[PDB]
């Protein structure tokens, strides 16, 4: 019977880049999900599935808490059957998604005047993501026929690009703290419940 | 795999790094802009200079990508932008020549002074002092001095700068597979691959010319009117069947006509509409007037200002600690950061500028989702006619009326809307002759047509028959007159001017159709119209992704530049003038001079 340690996640001091994409086990605890909705201080808070306010009222055996910094006009990406450089090369939702997508404004943290750069993500892949999947390599890109021999030149290019978050950019370009929450039910006992 | 599919990787990538890069160059910029320092000289120049690197690297990069082997349009025209190489097609030396030569008429125009010629320690600058002089003196040789010895100070300076500068940007453009630099500029009007739209850079010098022959009864009634005009003010110096004495015009070169209104105001007693008092009696202030130009855009359908415009943009002069650079500019500075920079009187100038600017913001705003590459007006003329139009809008008693500044009984008629269509014509009309001349003359001389050892001949000649404008002083071949104006010796294009010009009262008047406008166009206020705002959106958002014949259309139905518009919003001028002008010769003989006795 104890509290399910979202604080950790939710106010983490750095989130992770999306490429990177950070994930949390949550188990054996008492989860709250209608303090999180009644906050009133995100702005997305979409579940896919089944109503917050009703999912309090519930039980599974693993939940997931995928954590990243995207930019505003991307968070639209982190839904089912979205495409784009996040849904495609970064973090992938599946169409059957059953959990809830959490975000919210993060330029007061993660931008800084001169540039924030601790935020990646990947503008490059041979292919798509599956989804849940996670990419972490840092192999030059090759575009072209000639191979890279592990350094950018013509048609070689670091597949990793950086956010630049200054405060003073457009709200499309403000950093974004997502949280994503996975559901899911097995055979074993529920461990999750509210 | 394909070639194509390399240059859309390779474009993917220069997005990415230029939005960044600029966002610095454009950041470092107006911290300068907004605060004159010694240290924000220097960051501006390394973070403009980093930009700088970067575009030459990423132009050698895309030139290793031939366009002959790209088929999607959309990536060929981001690739052509990238891949003109421009001056590095010269060798190394040249090309530092070049620079050397630009820098050097630059810092001439801007430092050129002359001095009195009887106190050889009290000197005047073009600005503010002989500026002043052409724009508000009435006396004949006050006027002669600062109009002559401009042109014989600093313009023989530029001369022989001049003439290497026009060998060399041949070179250069030859090297880049154009007939000369004139046809190099054109080259902004250039569509190709597009059925039905193209457009070829020669075309552009017929459609001028078609154009401006059915201006000239226009102005040819504007000249009869003003010579007869300043006939009455200066009869022992102005012939009646003469061109108009250059240094008579009201600026410096006659560029605009404006300053000639005192003395050829028709109706003058009239009251003028000046709405200021009224803001200064309500206690408007600098945040008023942005938020009713906001409010403007706002009624024809477009969005509000961002929250960073209001948090970031410099709308008042900020205070004498700090130095500013006052000249009203709208700032595009990519990440969906847009600002104006203006110090803000509380005057009715000032607010016909602010909806100007945000104009600019306007258009910036609809076309930002657009590739870094294509955030930008159709061509060198749209942004300007946006702009434009956005003044015309919100200077009309209709519209003053509407938010209170004009009272409700004010009284307009046939005298104040004649006073006004002709203050309008003396700035808008006036100039049109003046710029075609001016850059016929250039085209001609990079062209070949205009040997140097003629070139101040052609200059006056065609001052006297295309302008109806007669130099006091005879110029020899040491003068270099063209230079003489901040266009010319700075390196810039002129035909800009007479095609925005046009384009403006196009989109005045499809916009005012659709608007559902009854009366004469130059009453139309687009206020409260969506039908009005859609259309224009619906070009704004286009940037220059798509050739700009077809971005005209969407907003006027028609694929080429038109004056009908323009004609038609000085018609009511015409008939008057026309009118007026019974007793006068109308035409100028050009063999007339004010030397010639
Ligand atoms: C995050 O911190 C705020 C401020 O103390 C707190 O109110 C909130 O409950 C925290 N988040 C979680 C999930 O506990
Ligand atoms: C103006 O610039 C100086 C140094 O360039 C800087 O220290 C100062 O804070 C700036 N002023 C304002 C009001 O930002
Ligand atoms: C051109 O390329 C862009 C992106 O590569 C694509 O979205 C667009 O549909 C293409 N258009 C044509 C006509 O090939
Ligand atoms: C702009 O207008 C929209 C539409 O009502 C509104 O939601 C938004 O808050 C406005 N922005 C500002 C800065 O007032
Ligand atoms: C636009 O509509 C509003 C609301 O009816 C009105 O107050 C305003 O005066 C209108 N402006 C014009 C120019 O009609
Ligand atoms: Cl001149
Ligand atoms: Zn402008």
């Amino acid at each position: 019977t104890n509290l399910c340690p979202f604080g950790e996640v939710f106010n983490a001091t750095r989130f992770a880049s999306v490429y990177a994409w950070n994930r949390k086990r949550i188990s054996n605890c008492v989860a709250d999900y209608s303090v999180l909705y009644n906050s009133a201080s995100f702005s997305t808070f979409k579940c896919y599935g089944v109503s917050p306010t009703k999912l309090n009222d519930l039980c599974f055996t693993n939940v997931y808490a995928d954590s990243f910094v995207i930019r505003g006009d991307e968070v639209r990406q982190i839904a089912p059957g979205q495409t784009g450089k996040i849904a495609d090369y970064n973090y992938k939702l599946p169409d059957d998604f059953t959990g809830c997508v959490i975000a919210w404004n993060s330029n007061n943290l993660d931008s800084k005047v001169g540039g924030n750069y601790n935020y990646l993500y990947r503008l490059f892949r041979k292919s798509n993501l599956k989804p849940f999947e996670r990419d972490i390599s840092t192999e030059i890109y090759q575009a072209g026929s000639t191979p890279c021999n592990g350094v950018e030149g013509f048609n070689c290019y670091f597949p990793l690009q950086s956010y630049g978050f200054q405060p003073t950019n457009g709200v499309g370009y403000q950093p974004y703290r997502v949280v994503v929450l996975s559901f899911e039910l097995l055979h074993a006992p529920a461990t999750v419940c509210g | 795999s394909t070639i194509e599919e390399q240059a859309k990787t390779f474009l993917d990538k220069f997005n990415h790094e230029a939005e960044d890069l600029f966002y610095q160059s454009s950041l470092a910029s107006w911290n300068y802009n907004t605060n004159i320092t010694e240290e924000n000289v220097q960051n501006m120049n390394n973070a403009g200079d980093k930009w700088s690197a970067f575009l030459k690297e990423q132009s050698t990069l895309a030139q290793m990508y031939p366009l002959q082997e790209i088929q999607n349009l959309t990536v060929k025209l981001q690739l052509q932008a990238l891949q003109q190489n421009g001056s590095s097609v010269l060798s190394e030396d040249k090309s530092k020549r070049l620079n050397t030569i630009l820098n050097t008429m630059s810092t001439i125009y801007s430092t050129g002074k002359v001095c009195n010629p009887d106190n050889p320690q009290e000197c005047l600058l073009l600005e503010p002092g002989l500026n002043e002089i052409m724009a508000n003196s009435l006396d004949y040789n006050e006027r002669l001095w600062a109009w002559e010895s401009w042109r014989s100070e600093v313009g023989k300076q530029l001369r022989p700068l001049y003439e290497e500068y026009v060998v060399l940007k041949n070179e250069m453009a030859r090297a880049n597979h154009y007939e000369d630099y004139g046809d190099y500029w054109r080259g902004d009007y250039e569509v190709n691959g597009v059925d039905g739209y193209d457009y070829s850079r020669g075309q552009l010098i017929e459609d001028v010319e078609h154009t401006f022959e059915e201006i000239k009864p226009l102005y040819e009634h504007l000249h009869a009117y003003v010579r007869a005009k300043l006939m009455n003010a200066y009869p022992s110096y102005i012939s009646p069947i003469g061109c108009l004495p250059a240094h008579l015009l009201g600026d410096m070169w006659g560029r605009f006509w404006t300053n000639l209104y005192s003395l050829t105001v028709p109706f003058g007693q009239k009251p003028n509409i000046d709405v200021t008092d009224a803001m200064v009696d309500q206690a408007w202030d600098a945040q008023r007037i942005f938020k009713e130009a906001e409010k403007f855009f706002v009624s024809v359908g477009l969005p509000n200002m961002t929250q960073g415009f209001w948090e970031n943009s410099m709308l008042t002069d900020p205070g004498n600690v700090q130095k500013a650079v006052c000249h009203p500019t709208a700032w595009d500075l990519g990440k969906g950061d847009f600002r104006i920079l203006m110090c803000t009187k509380v005057t009715m100038d000032d607010f016909l500028t602010a909806h100007h600017e945000m104009g600019h913001i306007q258009y910036d705003m609809a076309y930002a989702a657009q590739p870094f590459l294509l955030r930008n007006g159709a061509n060198e003329g749209f942004h300007e006619a946006v702009g434009e139009i956005m003044s015309l809008s919100a200077a009309t008693p209709k519209h003053l009326k509407s938010i209170g500044l004009l009272s409700p009984d004010f009284q307009e008629d046939n005298e104040t809307e004649i006073n006004f269509l002709l203050k309008q014509a003396l700035t808008i009309v006036g100039t049109l002759p003046f710029t075609y001349m001016l850059e016929k003359w250039r085209w001609m001389v990079f062209k070949g047509e205009i040997p140097k050892d003629q070139w101040m001949k052609k200059w006056w000649e065609m001052k006297r028959e295309i302008v109806g404008v007669v130099e006091p002083v005879p110029h020899d071949e040491t003068y270099c007159d063209p230079a003489s104006l901040f266009h010319v010796s700075n390196d810039y294009s002129f035909i800009r001017y007479y095609t925005r010009t046009l384009y403006q009262f196009q989109f005045q008047e499809a916009l005012c159709q659709a608007a559902k406008h009854e009366g004469p166009l130059h009453k139309c206020d687009i206020s409260n119209s969506t039908e009005a705002g859609q259309k224009l959106f619906n070009m704004l958002r286009l940037g220059k992704s798509e050739p700009w014949t077809l971005a005209l259309e969407n907003v006027v139905g028609a694929k080429n530049m038109n004056v009908r518009p323009l004609l038609n919003y000085f018609e009511p001028l015409f008939t008057w003038l026309k009118d007026q002008n019974k007793n006068s010769f109308v035409g100028w003989s050009t063999d007339w001079s004010p030397y010639a006795d």
